[PDB]
RNA sequence: CGCAAGACGGACCAGAGCGAAAGCAUUUGCCAAGAAUGUUUUCAUUAAUCAAGAACGAAAGUCGGAGGUUCGAAGACGAUCAGAUACCGUCGUAGUUCCGACCAUAAACGAUGCCGACUGGCGAUGCGGCGGCGUUAUUCCCAUGACCCGCCGGGCAGCUUCCGGGAAACCAAAGUCUUUGGGUUCCGGGGGGAGUAUGGUUGCAAAGCUGAAACUUAAAGGAAUUGACGGAAGGGCACCACC
């Protein structure tokens, strides 16, 4: 029968949610079923970091941080593999993997 | 080409304009006030391929004779400004934005700042793709 | 344009920032020279320049960039007026995350001069002293309490306080830290900036009053 | 291009890549700044510790 | 897709057997 | 539950804590109070949840302040039950 | 972060007393004379001092010029006395 | 390369260990004219690998105990152990007083000696 | 750098909240409405479920006006393909938006009627009330704020097991069922033929509701298990594989 319980990712109590575009796919699905990965990254990236750090006019200059929001969608999550098969005991867990 | 009458110990601050993402990289650097301007490059005119211009190599290549161009007149240090193309886009960099930085600075340019500037909706007009979105 | 040498054409300038400011030295620009069919200064006025606070105010800041436009041109020096402030992205994209509730407000207010300007801030909820719970969130009617203090705290140091007293509260953030403690006992809150700050509308170029400025 | 030929050493050899395992990545010494280090695919059997012969150190490696 | 397909050819004919039976009379 | 426990007779507040309509007898969670402060010097009385002002017929004219659920007083002690 | 060059502490005490406040002016130079900055007597930390306990008795707290001067000993103890 | 051991050596090699293990050097030569002679290996080139594992356990039992089999003198340095430890002898150094709300426990239990008391703060983790 | 037009409310925004359902996120004010909780207030059986009948009811569509940025059925092109009326790229009408009338349908799905009683454990979260060793706000001090701990209601959910049930998947309800009966409405009878035929009714249109038979056939279908297969995922291996 069902391969879920939540039937989604989450819609309890809810008649109805407001959907969201995914990145890649360009597709429309729901917020609440959509991967949702935020993301931290140095501007420079890290291989250069040295040959620009000591080129820098001044001294005292933390470097900024890249942040974005992406929303997936259920193929184009896939398919980049941020998210894998998994076994028929070990889809219950909700737990983040660790670094 | 006449600089200013000093710079020996100051520098001249221009603004560097790297533009990112996918089909086309452009580098094009102004005044502080970006009012005017001076030499502009793509990656369009050093590589023609229609297909790497997008590359690391291209917008090294680019930014490897803008930043002789500078040194040439006077301009010796660089703010720098960034855009990704938004817009309810891809918002996020292409691979020749990291590539050019690399290049320019050990040309012998200074680098002064680095900043993002993308333009980011607070929600706006319909994506073209369609409810279904590209495949293939 | 295509003419010939088009860099050995252009003139050289200076950009100086008023006197409060103890870095004056702006950076530099050109302009083409003086044709009878468009002159220097008609090309020269009405610019933006784009500096931040941290580099006009040696020095450590890294932000809060203030918007300078050229109103007026003085032989081979360019004077510069305010227009307006505004923040970086990256500080204001990090003091957002889950967890929290975010607390805006804004009002459209005059100066005791013809200046009109219209500011914008920002609160964010505490992270409490000693929460063993994972949210932070806050009811609805305690939101719209704090948002009304932030108004009435921010109207009353721009309606009276000239233009000048106005940027001299803003630079160390005098009215922001004012807002912290006093929204405290009705939720503690940490953070209060104010991202944009938009000049909409501004008297006459007024020369008495502009050149007290740089003075 | 305009470079003139430069000389950089093995420090390590990291694992081989390419889609028939042809290509190897390896860290080179730059060999005139001890603190400088670049990754590199380089094609033949190589050991450690060995010299090459760049043309250039504006080219880096990231993948396959 | 092939189901909703299946019952919108018999709607169209259906529909022509109305027009076929209205211009008949 | 133990499966096996009484319940004919409770524990004083142990299982005299629940809800009032699901002990064996209901009971009120209410009661009264006789006050006396200075504002007005008479011995009223009052209802622990006022719903209501009290008023007072001294200098004062307010004693009391309906909230949701009991009453807050004021700055007048005066306090009993009694007994119930 | 925070500072650096501790130095930026006397600038925003500085910033603050031409607006007329000394209650968040003050703070500015208390954040510093506590923390990492322990490197025991830089050459800046007596006019932060100076000015601190000028505040101090220009608001009147005894309770912080204690805690400032017990910090300022600590920097200055087995290195230098004159300051 | 490869070679690992099969468990046909690693079988009769710790019982070759536990029950002639004084018989057994550290060399290798020394240790095979042994297995020669106290059991019967039917091959020559199984003799020459039965040695030179029954050599390279001998090198891991003069330090601590192996966990696959088991000798005489573990086993006396496990009862030394496993008798006293020289830490007490006391019980458990004689006297240890207990904070309040264990005292009223105590109290209604007709005993009233051998206390201190702290309150300690409220509360968990705060 | 300035201006105009139309569209739209990001990140914050969550197995969070409110609504009968469909649904509902910028500010501030006004207009009426509602749940839960508190109460030693009032009335005194005034209730439960429902043919007839009635209100609301996504998107698309129809009629009459306004508007038309963006996206975009249709249509015209460019590629890919033996073919390619398609997937992909460019252009683009209706439509998308607002106002006034129609239309009554959806995987309108928790594929699970409504009301009531009884029967395990545990940790959370939103709202109200009550109890408390303390830090914390301010005016210096029990106004009521934030954080901590516990208790009582009703609400969205989760975890746990020889409660019990089930064909199993699973479910504290789908449990309390051959030891069968708490109240009541709707609805089902092998697979096709067919939501077709036909007559009735509603609608401007498109269609909606109501709904057969002749004839044909021994399988259709559900859950679970073992194999094989996959232009599925993760490891490992071969010069009859490659480099």
């Amino acid at each position: 029968t069902k391969k879920r319980r939540n039937n989604g990712r989450a819609k309890k109590g809810r008649g109805h949610v407001q959907p969201i575009r995914c990145t890649n796919c360009a597709c429309c699905v729901p917020k609440d079923k959509a991967i949702k990965k935020f993301v931290i990254r140095n501007i420079v990236e890290a291989a250069a970091v040295r040959d620009i750090s000591e080129v820098s006019v001044f001294d005292a200059y933390v470097l900024p941080k890249l942040y974005v929001k992406l929303h997936y969608c259920v193929s184009c999550a896939i398919h980049s593999k941020v998210v894998r098969n998994r076994s028929r005991e070990a889809r219950k867990d909700r737990t983040p993997p660790p670094r | 080409s006449l600089g200013p009458q000093v710079a020996e110990g100051e520098n001249v601050f221009g603004v560097c304009h790297i533009f990112a993402s996918f089909n086309d990289t452009f580098v094009h650097v102004t005044d502080l006030s970006g009012k005017e301007t001076i030499c502009r490059v793509t990656g369009g005119m050093k590589v023609k391929a229609d297909r790497d211009e997008s590359s690391p190599y291209a917008a090294m290549l680019a930014a490897q004779d803008v930043a002789q161009r500078c040194k040439e007149l006077g301009i010796t240090a660089l703010h720098i400004k960034l855009r990704a193309t938004g817009g309810n886009r891809t918002k996020t960099p292409g691979p020749g934005a990291q590539s050019a930085l690399r290049a320019l600075a050990r040309s012998g340019m200074k680098i002064g700042r680095i900043e993002d500037v993308t333009p980011i909706p607070s929600d706006s007009t319909r994506r073209k793709g369609g409810r279904r979105g590209r495949r293939l | 344009k295509k003419v010939v040498d088009p860099f050995s054409k252009k003139d050289w300038y200076d950009v100086k920032a008023p006197a409060m400011f103890n870095i004056r030295n702006i950076g530099k620009t050109l302009v083409t020279r003086t044709q009878g069919t468009k002159i220097a200064s008609d090309g020269l006025k009405g610019r933006v320049f784009e500096v931040s606070l941290a580099d006009l105010q040696n020095d450590e800041v890294a932000f809060r960039k203030f918007k300078l436009i050229t109103e007026d041109v003085q032989g081979k020096n360019c004077l510069t007026n305010f227009h307006g402030m505004d923040l970086t992205r990256d500080k204001m994209c990090s003091m957002v995350k889950k967890w929290q509730t975010m607390i805006e407000a804004h009002v459209d207010v005059k100066t005791t001069d013809g200046y009109l300007l219209h500011l914008f801030c920002v609160g964010f909820t505490k992270k409490c002293n000693n929460q063993i719970r994972k949210t932070s969130y806050a009811q609805h009617q305690q939101v719209r309490q704090i948002r009304k203090k932030m108004m009435e705290i921010m109207t009353r140091e721009v309606q009276t306080n000239d233009l000048k007293e106005v940027v001299n509260k803003l630079i160390p953030d005098s009215i922001g830290k004012d807002i912290e403690k006093a929204c405290q006992s009705i939720y503690p809150l940490h953070d209060v900036f104010v991202r944009k700050v938009k000049m909409l509308k501004k008297p006459k170029f007024e020369l008495g009053k502009l050149m007290e400025l740089h003075g | 291009r305009v470079q003139p030929i430069k000389l950089a050493r093995v420090t390590k050899v990291l694992g081989r890549t390419g889609s028939q395992g042809q290509c190897t990545q390896v860290r080179v010494e730059f060999m005139d700044d001890t603190s400088r280090s670049i990754i590199r695919n380089v094609k033949g059997p190589v050991r450690e510790g060995d010299v090459l012969t760049l043309l250039e150190s504006e080219r880096e490696a990231r993948r396959l | 897709m092939r189901a909703k397909w299946r019952k919108k050819r018999m709607r169209r004919l259906k529909r022509k057997r109305r027009k076929m039976r209205q211009r008949s009379k | 539950m133990p499966l096996a426990k009484d319940l004919l007779h409770p524990s004083p507040e142990e299982e005299k804590r629940k809800h009032k309509k699901k002990r064996l007898v209901q009971s009120p969670n209410s009661y009264f109070m006789d006050v006396k402060c200075p504002g007005c010097y008479k011995i009223t009385t009052v209802f622990s949840h006022a719903q209501t002002v009290v008023l007072c017929v001294g200098c004062s004219t307010v004693l009391c302040q309906p909230t949701g659920g009991k009453a807050r007083l004021t700055e007048g002690c005066s306090f009993r039950r009694k007994q119930h | 972060a925070y500072f650096q060059r501790p130095e930026n502490a006397l600038k925003r005490a500085n910033e603050f007393l031409e607006v007329g406040k000394k209650q968040p002016a003050l703070d500015v130079l208390y954040d510093v004379m506590k923390s990492k900055k322990h490197r025991t007597w830089q050459k800046i930390h007596e006019p932060i001092m100076l000015k601190y306990l000028e505040l101090c008795v220009d608001l009147r707290k005894s309770h912080l010029a204690k805690e400032g001067l017990y910090q300022y000993k600590n920097i200055c103890q087995q290195v230098n006395i004159k300051s | 390369m490869g070679r690992v051991r099969t468990k046909t050596v690693k079988k009769a090699a710790r019982v070759i260990i536990e029950k002639y293990y004084t018989r057994l050097g550290n060399d290798f030569h020394t240790n095979k004219r042994v297995c020669e002679e106290i059991a019967i290996i039917p091959s020559k080139k199984l003799r020459n690998k039965i040695a030179g594992y029954v050599t390279h356990l001998m090198k891991r039992i003069q330090r601590g105990p192996v966990r696959g089999i088991s000798i005489k003198l573990q086993e006396e340095e496990r009862e030394r152990r496993d008798n006293y430890v020289p830490e007490v002898s006391a019980l458990d150094q004689e006297i240890i007083e207990v904070d309040p709300d264990t005292k009223e426990m105590l109290k209604l239990l007709d005993f009233g000696s051998l206390s201190n008391l702290q309150v300690t703060q409220p509360t968990v983790g705060m």
